[PDB]
């Protein structure tokens, strides 16, 4: 889960 | 293997079946992600899957994939997840397998991803892929607790 981009 | 063993099919994002992405994600994490990560999704092409389960999309894997000087290639997995009534039956396996099949034809590829610290489960399913924390990066989520990531990481 990559954070926000 | 357990994905090699699950009856699933996968299908490639384009933009006629982004919304079954948007469902799922909606659903699977607490990030909002936005018009950028869609399109690195789908420019990573064949690393980038929807997972089909009695003829229902029920998980999916994104990628981005980036080329280095050296002219190795960079994979990172944005996102792995699987609708929790269909977890533990090989669907995550079977996604995650698949991209570590694209990475075998790319020479010296390395996959990289972030996991939230307290995800214990996740930790020890990639694990079992030779995949290791390779290091942590504090305050890497801004709303949700714990707010740390790791990095987990393969070379090939
Ligand atoms: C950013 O997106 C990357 S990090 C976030 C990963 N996603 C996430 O945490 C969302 C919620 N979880 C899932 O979507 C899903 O559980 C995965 C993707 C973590 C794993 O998918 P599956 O559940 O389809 O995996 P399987 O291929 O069945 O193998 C599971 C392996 O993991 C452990 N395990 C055992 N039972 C489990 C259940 N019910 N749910 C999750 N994980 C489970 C075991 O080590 C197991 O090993 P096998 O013997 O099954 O291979």
């Amino acid at each position: 889960m990559v954070n926000a981009l | 293997g357990a994905g090699r063993e699950v009856s699933v099919s996968l299908d490639g994002v384009r933009d006629k079946n982004l919304m079954q992405l948007k469902i799922l994600n909606t659903v699977l994490f607490p990030v909002r992600y936005n018009d950028k990560y869609y399109a690195d999704a789908i420019a990573a092409g064949e690393f980038t899957k929807l997972a089909y389960y009695n003829d229902i999309c029920v998980g999916a894997i994104a990628c981005r994939l980036e080329k280095k000087e050296s002219g190795a290639m960079r994979v990172y997995i944005m996102t792995l997840g699987v609708l929790a009534p269909y977890r533990g039956i090989g669907i995550g396996s079977n996604l995650l397998n698949h991209v570590l099949d694209m990475c075998s034809k790319q020479n010296m590829c390395e996959i990289y991803l972030h996991v939230q610290t307290n995800n214990e489960d996740a930790i020890k399913f990639y694990k079992k892929f030779g995949f290791e924390i390779t290091d942590t990066i504090q305050n890497y989520y801004i709303n949700i607790e714990p707010r740390d990531c790791y990095v987990v990481s393969k070379s090939f």
